[PDB]
Formats: structure tokens, C-alpha cells, sequence
RNA sequence: AGCUGUAAGUAAGCUAUGAUCCAGAGAUUUCCGAAUGGGGGAACCCAAUAUCUUUUAUAGGAUAUUACUUUUCAGUGAAUACAUAGCUGAUUAGAGGUAGACGCAGAGAACUGAAACAUCUUAGUACCUGCAGGAAGAGAAAGAAAAUUCGAUUCCCUGAGUAGCGGCGAGCGAAACGGGAAGAGCCCAAACCAACAAGCUUGCUUGUUGGGGUUGUAGGACUCCGAUAUGGUAGUCUGUUAGUAUAGUUGAAGGAUUUGGAAAAUUCCGCUAAAGAGGGUGAAAGCCCCGUAGACGAAAUGCUGACAACACCUAGGAGGAUCCUGAGUACGGCGGAACACGAGAAAUUCCGUCGGAAUCCGCGGGGACCAUCCCGCAAGGCUAAAUACUCCCUAGUGACCGAU
RNA sequence: GUAUGAGUAGCGAAAGACAGGUGAGAAUCCUGUCCACCGUAUGACUAAGGUUUCCUGGGGAAGGCUCGUCCGCCCAGGGUUAGUCGGGACCUAAGCCGAGGCCGAUAGGCGUAGGCGAUGGACAACAGGUUGAUAUUCCUGUACCAGUUGUUUGUUUGA
RNA sequence: CUUCUAGUGAGAAAACAACUGCCCGUACCGUAAACCGACACAGGUAGUCGAGGAGAGUAUCCUAAGGUGAGCGAGCGAACU
């Protein structure tokens, strides 16, 4: 869960924000999964992001 | 003294070179044991080596 | 290189009483076998030799004039002999 | 160094002013000449190899370059230095009546 | 005309048949180290395969080749037949260091200030990691504005401590107009037309090469006629010279006297200057030495111009029947961030997640939102200069230090 | 940089005495004689560690808690020898590294095949002599291990 | 190391003679004045050998082989520690 093959949809950081404005860091994630594709001739497992699947 | 080295053959040449050598491994056995009077021959045998390797290499491309 | 592998002679009391009983000790080439010294010395001279030894010798610090450091090293190697001779002097 | 081993010489500034004499040694990056009977010195000897009785012993001491002139050697008088062009051995032209030095 | 460094001291030598020394181009260059035949406690140890050597022979010596990944091509090849994993060989590039500087990204504090402290400040600073280049980054309007407009980007002055933001507290803080340095613009996708291969629908659907075509005053395709010339380049290790960096050459004019160990000082009487900058000399020198102002010079190698070739690129007028103009995109809900702008009445620009257009009778913006008018045409690529920095080399400078 | 405390505290367990040498100079260095101390150690050998301190000839400015003619100090020369001993050209433990691989903002974390790694496994020589300083290493005598050269039948396989 | 086959696969068994056999260490200290403790420091340092009488003994006292007299002294013979 890195990259996807064809967008490069990655992780990032991104803030937490409590009810008083008190702010931490935080992960942020593409939602990713693991599919065969046809990628020159021998399928192949690879992470594809599921926008790009839509 | 290039002069003379470039009026041989890369035969003579290697002939020299045994020479030169050999002259080299007599002189310094007798600046071990107590004689060799004129020490400034080292020296020459050296530089007179260094040209003869320079010469052959030039004229071997 | 068989011409570069014996450098000269040792001449100590404790190798002018090896020269008695036919050895001989020589400061040889660093990276030198015991078997390219034989084949140096049976080239040089034109002798048959027995039994090269061989061993290497530590530098030592001096220290001249507030400026200290090594000596090289060394290594020296005994040739005996079957049944001729060397004559150095 | 405008000056050479062997050389005629007259001397400017320095308790010996007037003396002449045949340029015995040059010492060029210390610009430095050494004058027959010129800048004479006395040393104290102890027996070395070189006489072995060492006495108190007395040899000329190099003086700077330019304290001195050349002469030119065909008439005596000190001259500069000037350079010109002869078959092209450049030689020192002296000055006062271009003579060759 | 002397010389064999510091470096004395002695010993042996070299040079007028041109030493030593100086500048351009070459040759040699052990071992470790990205270290790369395998290993390892850096500078060590142990090999395999060919050719060559020592020996009667084995033992011994030398030289080449042998990591890993990628990216191109053959051979062999299979659980599983056809063949794809794999394996062997040939080919192509990387890999590490730094200038303790300058740039663009990823991730990202705290002491501190608020006279306590949570929003806020310190501050997207310090530190760490990636990628660079000689500069980077931005760059050719889905722009700035408001009548009467102007035309790519960057940098400086000013606007201005203004308009704003803010437990509206501490504090943070613009832009456009106006004046300047430097100035420059270009190329694709798409429609369409051919050559080839597959689907031989023998419909013309899939594709590969070449042509065409690059815009908002809408432009192109397409049909109609003209022309088949003319303006340029941000291009090459191609020629012709011109200069230039890296050694050098020449270069004016003073003697006596007094005091001293020694004068450049003192006193007399002269000369020189396109040269009275500076350093040295037994004390303070235009005229003693090295220099200076001025005039001259390069076998060789490297730089920068100019003009030549060679390579590329570039045409009008008309029509408005039809076709083209960048899609999971613009945009919207939810959560975060960036804009001077802390969710605010919040336009504009990004990231994650889900939903999701239109096609010139169109689409975006003018700070919520609507109508009308005005300015532009996103979802493709590149680009000199004007600006930042100095490990280093040359030449200099200082009402900068002078051995705590 | 120099005073005061001050010529003061201290001089780090323990038995010496005399004769004679050397020397400018001797409680302290050399030679002798008697006395005294340790002796499951204060004797002999070795693995770490140190790295020339080892031997011979000179020296006496500093170091040595006094002295010094002396020294583990200073100057000049010299010493370490292996088919068989210990390590490599042999084996593997813990642990470590790891082609491909699997994971993860970056950097990187782990791990398969295969390797490195003794403190363990395997593995052929002994007794005596000799130097001022090395000895299962040099020499003498008598051995052993692995190879090389020469003189002493169908690769089917019963060679 | 020892067997058994599978196996590319002239014909090697064992007599004598004479030859070949590489790299690293190797001095010296090592219950210490040479190592760890800033010192020529009453501390610490793995393993083997470790004799006699009397004794169970490696205890204890005196000794053998071997080692040592310990790097400030000469007097006096008060208080006090």
C-alpha cells in the first residue's frame, strides 16, 4: 500500500481539530486494493486506487 | 641522451633493458659492502631505464 | 620480476657466522615467496639451493628533533646452500 | 643579475667605496656577490679536516648587489647597463658610449 | 649561468653540444576506498576460466576476464499443449563524493511572547530526507480592470504600516494602478488524407508510420480559387579570419662635501619625467637594484566574436452545409490545508473520500447569491535575460588587527 | 607571573653488617662472606593486554619521592628462522549479513536460497646440543603425512 | 571418515631411488615498576604445575628446588596518638 499503478495517489499528513481548535498530526490515506491486471500480456497483482477502477 | 636510443630496434632495445637491470642489482650490492666510489651512477641507470620505457611506449602507439 | 626481488646483503655478526656453515641473509622484496626468492637466487648466482627461511621485521619509532616516526619494514630471508659458493666482498 | 661570476667591478656604498676587483662568486635569490679582498672577515677555527690547526683565519663576506658597478673593460670607467641588439647574442650594451661589456 | 628542496654537513656528480628554473601538451600512476571475482576487524586473505612462463615434474611467477539492477536482442525453456513465469549469453545506463553557500520538494519541534495559559505567537523557523543547476523556480491570460482600457514571466522603488485578519488580545500584514532593469516566443492532441498490417462484414472497426493543424477579432477541417515565394533560429563540436587567458622582452636621469661602523641625512652644483605608484639596499633615494608610464611578443592548448556552408521553421482571399477544439475532468456534499484573510457573509487555489456536466443556441471569471453588461477560452509540453550565492584562481582596496 | 602557611606535613607495609673494587665524588653501583624473609607462593609455564620495554657498548641535563659511577631513563648498533606448534588454503553454534521477495511519507524494517562467525569438532615429530640475545623453528640422530618423476586389457566390468 | 550403487569413463596395484611442500605469529613483561587503576600506587587479573617433616589436608609452623632484603637515612629513648 505505497503508490497506485496508474494515478500516484500516495499518503500525506493532515491535522486533527478538537472542539477547541487544538491541533495534531494525522495520516491521511488513498483507499487502495489489490487487483490482476493485464499489464503486458502476464497479469500481475498491483495496488490500483479505486477511482480509478470507477 | 635520447638521441641514440631512437637509433635502435625495440629488439636492442629489450637488450639494453636485461643491461641496464642487471648493472642496476650489481650496484646495489656494492653500496652494501663498502665500495661503490662513485655513487651518482644509480642515478643514471634509472633515468637511462625511464627512457627506454618511454621510447617503447611512444612507438607502439 | 626476478631482478627487483633480492635488494642487498646483511652483513652482521650474526650473519658472518652463517656464512660459515653456507647461509646467507638477504633484505628481500616485501610480497616475496620463499619460493621466488629461491628461483631469484638460483638465477642470480647460478648456485643449487636447500631450504630458503623468511620473516619479517617491525619498524621502529625514533624520534630525531621533536618529530618522532616509523622506520620501514623489512624482510629477510636465509639461503643455504648444497655445495658452492657466494662471494660478496 | 646584472652581474656575473666572472667581472670587473667597482664599489658604490660601504667602507670599502673606491676598491676594485674580479667577481668571485654570485649568489642570484640571495642577490648577494662575493669581491676579491673586498669584505674581509675574521673567523675563530677549531682543528678540522681542513687544517688541522684551526687559527683565527680571514676570507671575504658576500655584500649585496647593489653596491656595486660594472667596468668596462676597454677604457675604466663605471657605466650602467644597457641591452641591445646585435647579432643576437644579446649582450650587455654598456651605456656611456655603446661598447659591448 | 650556474645547479643537485627545507638544510646545515660532507661525499659523489651535472652544465655554454645550453643545466637548474618557467608556461602549453603528453607518458607512467603500487594498495585501500562507490570498490564491483568471493570474503573481511579499510589498506589484508582466498579463487575460477583461458594465454604465457620456471622446473625432468609437481609445487612457483605474469597478463586478461568474472558483482548487482535496467533496457535491447538471440538460445534454452515450462507446473500445463500452444506459451508465459525462469535460466544462460550479448548490449545500455546507474551507483559515490561534495562548497558547513545559493534553489525546489517531503516530513516537521521547543524554550520563548501573550507580564499565568489552552485559540494564537516563536514558525512552516531549526533539525532530518529526496532531487538538482550553474543558477533554480515562474513564464506566453479560462489574466489585470471599469472608461477612454492593457497585453507572457522575474526583479527593484513606491502604494503603506494603508485596506484587512485577530481569546478584535499579544500581534500578523497585502495587491493592483504609477516609475524603472531586462525584454521573445514557440510546439503537440483532435477532426481529415494517404501507405501498410489485423478484424479479410469483401461495412470499414483496431492499429503503425508520414502529411495536415494549433485559436477568442473565435480558430481549424471541408469546398473555391491564388501562390509554389518570402521573413527568421533559442541549431552544429563544420571552415575563414579577429581578439583573449595561460610564459616573457625592452624601458629616462648624480657627483663631491660634513657627521657616523655604515648614508638614502646635511651643504653645494647638476640632470630626468607620457615614468614623483610600491618594495629592497649597513639610517630617510625621482636619478643605486627590482620595478613603474610607454612600446613589443606565443610553437601549443583552451575561450569569445564576426562571416560562410550545412541543417531546420514560416504564405493570401471566400464560403458558412456538416465535423473538431484535452472526462471520471470542471463541479458539488463531508474532512483538512494554502491564500495578509484564525469559518467567517467566504469568492479564488490544493490534497483525501464519495457523487458527478455541457459542446459555440457553448464554457469560466469580475470576493456569498441572482439578472444584465464587460474581460477571457481550463482539464497537454518547452523557453534566454534582467535576480541569489562563493569551496576556488588571478589583480587589487581599507580614518580594518598587530602576537592575551 | 610570584608570595604567605615553611624549610613546616609527607618521603607509600618488611633485616642487614663488614671487607675489598671502581670512581672527581659511594649507606644507596660491583664482587665476597655470614645473617634474615616467601615457599598451594614472593617459585616454574602460559592466554589476554602492552608494543621494543629484550641483548651488547657508552652517558648522567631532565625522569627515579634521598643518593647515584646505576636503571624499565638517554645516545649508537643489533636481535624474532616451522610440511608436522597456534591461525588460513577444513566444519559448523549463538548472533550477524542476505540475490530474488514481503512491508513502509522519505530515510528504511524484516526475511528465503546462500554465506560469515570459536569459546566447540577434525587434523602428520620426537629426545638431546648450541647464542650475548630464537628454537618441537637452527644443528645432530632417528621418524611421519600429502604429492611428483623415473626403474624395477571388452570403462562392459570379472581390472 | 566408512560403505552402496548411479556413473563422463586406455590401465591403475607396488617395489625402490630421488625430488616438491605456500601465507600470518614467534623478542620481552605477564599474582606485575612493562596489563586495568592520572603515579616505579598496601586494590583487581582466565588456565596448568605446585616438593619434605608432623598431619585427613592445597590447614598450621619450620624448610628443599627456586626467588628476595622491598629507592631516604643517622641519633635520642619526653608529653600525646
Amino acid at each position: 500500500a505505497k503508490v497506485c499503478y496508474f494515478t500516484g495517489r500516495k499518503t500525506s499528513s493532515g491535522n486533527n481539530r478538537s472542539h477547541a481548535m487544538n491541533s495534531t498530526k494525522r495520516t491521511v490515506k488513498p483507499n487502495l486494493q489489490k487487483v490482476r491486471v493485464l499489464i503486458d500480456g502476464k497479469p500481475k497483482k498491483v495496488w490500483v486506487s479505486a477511482r480509478a477502477l470507477k | 641522451k635520447v638521441k641514440e636510443i631512437r637509433e635502435l630496434t625495440t629488439a636492442e632495445m629489450l637488450d639494453k633493458e636485461k643491461q641496464l637491470k642487471e648493472e642496476l642489482f650489481n650496484l646495489r650490492f656494492q653500496l652494501a659492502t663498502g665500495q661503490l666510489e662513485n655513487t651518482a651512477r644509480i642515478k643514471e641507470v634509472r633515468q637511462s631505464i625511464a627512457r627506454i620505457k618511454t621510447v617503447l611506449r611512444e612507438q607502439a602507439n | 620480476e626476478l631482478l627487483d626481488v633480492i635488494k642487498r646483503p646483511v652483513i652482521t655478526e650474526k650473519s658472518m657466522l652463517a656464512m660459515d656453515e653456507k647461509k646467507y641473509t638477504f633484505e628481500v622484496d616485501t610480497r616475496a615467496n620463499k619460493t621466488l626468492v629461491k628461483q631469484a637466487v638460483e638465477s642470480a648466482f647460478d648456485v643449487k639451493v636447500a631450504n630458503v627461511n623468511i620473516l619479517n621485521v617491525r619498524p621502529k619509532f625514533k624520534r630525531m628533533g621533536k618529530y618522532a616516526g616509523y622506520t620501514k619494514k623489512r624482510r629477510k630471508a636465509i639461503v643455504t646452500l648444497t655445495e658452492d659458493s657466494k662471494e660478496i666482498q | 643579475m646584472f652581474v656575473k661570476k666572472g667581472d670587473k667591478v667597482k664599489v658604490i656604498t660601504g667602507k670599502d667605496k673606491n676598491k676594485e676587483g674580479v667577481v668571485l662568486a654570485a649568489f642570484p635569490k640571495q642577490d648577494k656577490v662575493i669581491v676579491e679582498g673586498v669584505n674581509v672577515v675574521k673567523k675563530h677555527q677549531k682543528p678540522n679536516q681542513a687544517a688541522p690547526q684551526g687559527g683565527i683565519l680571514e676570507v671575504e663576506a658576500p655584500i649585496h648587489v647593489s653596491n656595486v658597478m660594472v667596468i668596462d673593460p676597454s677604457n675604466g670607467e663605471a657605466t650602467k647597463v644597457a641591452f641591445k641588439e646585435v647579432d643576437g647574442k644579446k649582450v650587455r650594451v654598456s651605456k656611456k658610449t655603446g661598447e659591448v661589456l
